């Protein structure tokens, strides 16, 4: 949670829209579904960046 | 995609469904003229 | 058996084809042997939500 919450003060200085609000959380939810450890996961952190 | 793809997630229309809880909702596909018809899969063929 | 059981009053009230019912059934007895925190049981959950 350490990036995620990185991210998420970033998150909370920008006004996001509610759209790509609800999509980086739900990736983010996709992200804490995703094992660490996998290839996809590298990819979706890396897209979560 | 099938889901044995890492990362697969449904195509539109079951979100679309997801999103307005009806049974029978009113679609509206959009700009049909110019639908990619490529080598890399024809959609067009999917739309049937 | 918590997850399933939302699942399962929420199928209670919407009426699903027989065909469906008994895919989701098997489906649902299929996560159940499955792991508490297994990564393959992370997506059958998001999969059956």
């Amino acid at each position: 949670d350490a990036i995620e919450e990185k991210f998420r003060e970033r998150l909370k200085e920008l006004v996001v829209p509610k759209h790509v609000m609800d999509v980086v959380d739900e990736e983010l939810s996709k992200l804490g579904l995703l094992d660490n450890h996998s290839s996809e996961f590298n990819v979706t952190r890396n897209y979560l960046d | 995609h099938r889901r044995t793809y890492v990362g697969a997630m449904p195509g539109k229309i079951i979100q679309c469904l997801k999103k307005t809880k009806t049974e029978n909702p009113l679609i509206l596909i959009d700009e049909v003229d110019k639908i990619g018809r490529g080598y890399q899969g024809d959609p067009s063929s999917a739309l049937l």
